[PDB]
RNA sequence: AGGAGGUAAAAAUGCCAA
RNA sequence: UAAUACGUAGGGUCCGAGCGUUGUCCGGAAUUACUGGGCGUAAAGAGCUCGUAGGUGGUUUGUCGCGUUGUUCGUGAAAACUCA
RNA sequence: CGCAGAUAUCAGGAGGAACACCGGUGGCGAAGGCGGGUCUCUGGGCAGUAACUGACGCUGAGGAGCGAAAGCGUGGGGAGCGAACAGGAUUAGAUACCCUGGUAGUCCACGCCGUAAACGGUGGGUACUAGGUGUGGGUUUCCUUCCUUGGGAUCCGUGCCGUAGCUAACGCAUUAAGUACCCCGCCUGGGGAGUACGGCCGCAAGGCUAAAACUCAAAGGAAUUGACGGGGGCCCGCACAAGCGGCGGAGC
């Protein structure tokens, strides 16, 4: 069954980005909305919007494509999955592509980029890698 | 492709008393005709086959005339 | 373009380099 | 029977109070793959289901602070390891 | 086997087993598997409404059940076929292929066994990722005659072809071997060996669990170029066929 909604988010995003679609429709959750907020802030997605469906809200994200047809997302991989969960200290924050990517970490202060978490000194569970 | 006659709204009700109705669907040798040659749907062909077998049992049609 | 019919008694082995 | 692979010579190379052989462990070995592998045909999907323990879990509100994270104190003997 | 009246043909009777044509790359079933007809009892699936419950889900170590054929036990039945077994024939020899017979078995009832190239050689659940064309089951809008595979939309099933992607290659490609998450089984060079000993199960046949010594420097998968085939297709040559003259016998 559906066991990992966040991995479902990531694989839907990855498949649509590989197929060059422009919009992506998901069932909606607050965690997914926050992840989309981080992705929008870091420039990976153009914009996201929540819309009401028959059984609830729905997340729609617009993908960002380069003027030469280049994709704004190179990879999308989850890290802390059910079963093996990954927690990171403030002094062991993961780096993606030598820091050229972004790692989204759930902390007591909320969802933060690894740069933000290293700056604030907090740590937590690493959710996914984006590059 | 020709149309299945029983599937039409005018389609006659299928039963094994009707002798000529089944005669139209059994060859001169006494055998049952095929779907490709007759043109009726799968369900109606199955009903035809069962009806013809029953009529053969009650001696209203021959076995291999 | 589709398609039919007919068509074999027996016959073993051969050394390990270049 | 015309060897740079055997033996001896010349010559050379590597080390140098050492130089080789054996034994044993690690590495190379992503060759037990946590980091970091696989199962159509190379080894590898139970003949097929039901179900116990176990593992795993949809959307959302409140509470706890066990897991998680931050800080401080104590402890982590000396020697060892690393920097001066 | 017949001439003791066969084979053939006609009529009647007895018995057993399998169900022609429908019938197919079509249906159902979890898998083995399941088509003569009728009746009785009974399981699952699919579609629409969405009235109800409100996460009750998924997988599943061991375990339990089912599980082709052959085989086993007890009691029936026994037409056709037919291991073993007899002759015949072929051959150098035929314990084989071919022929003529022919027991167990194949069939029924009730029980054992529990293995198969039990194969899609592809564990179960879920979501996403261009399409085109068949067919099976069901709902619905528009041409509408509203006759009509008219055409469209949607759900479920089953084939073919095909992008992206994956693959060592062959190929897979919305029914994935593609991108992902959860649970289970399994693999760690080839022989020895699915064997020995021990244990469990079985009436037995045997099944399941399952090594070590020794030994090899490979065993393998896919694809390529040749060669070969008592494989196919198309052709030739005194190759055969149609003829003439010889050699093999004699002396030199
Ligand atoms: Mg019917
Ligand atoms: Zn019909």
């Amino acid at each position: 069954t559906m066991t990992d909604p966040i991995a479902d988010f990531l694989t839907r995003l990855r498949n649509a980005n590989s197929a060059y679609h422009d919009e992506v429709t998901l069932p909606h959750s607050k965690l997914k909305a926050n992840i989309a907020e981080i992705l929008k802030r870091e420039g990976y997605i153009s914009d996201y919007r929540t819309e009401d469906a028959r059984v609830g809200k729905s997340l729609v994200v617009q993908l960002k494509y380069g003027p030469s047809r280049e994709r704004s997302i190179a990879g999308l991989r989850r890290v802390s999955k059910p079963g093996l969960r990954v927690y990171a200290k403030s002094t062991n924050l993961p780096r993606v592509l030598g820091g050229l990517g972004v790692a989204i970490i759930s902390t007591s202060s909320g969802l933060l980029t690894d740069r933000q978490a290293a700056r604030q000194g907090v740590g937590g569970e690493v959710l996914a890698y984006v590059w | 492709t020709r149309k299945c006659v029983f599937c039409s709204k005018k389609g006659q009700t299928i039963d094994y008393k009707d002798t000529a109705l089944l005669r139209t669907y059994i060859s001169e040798r006494g055998k049952i005709r095929a779907r490709r040659v007759t043109g009726n749907c799968v369900q109606h062909q199955r009903d035809i086959a069962v009806a013809v077998k029953n009529a053969r049992e009650v001696a209203l049609l021959p076995f291999g005339s």
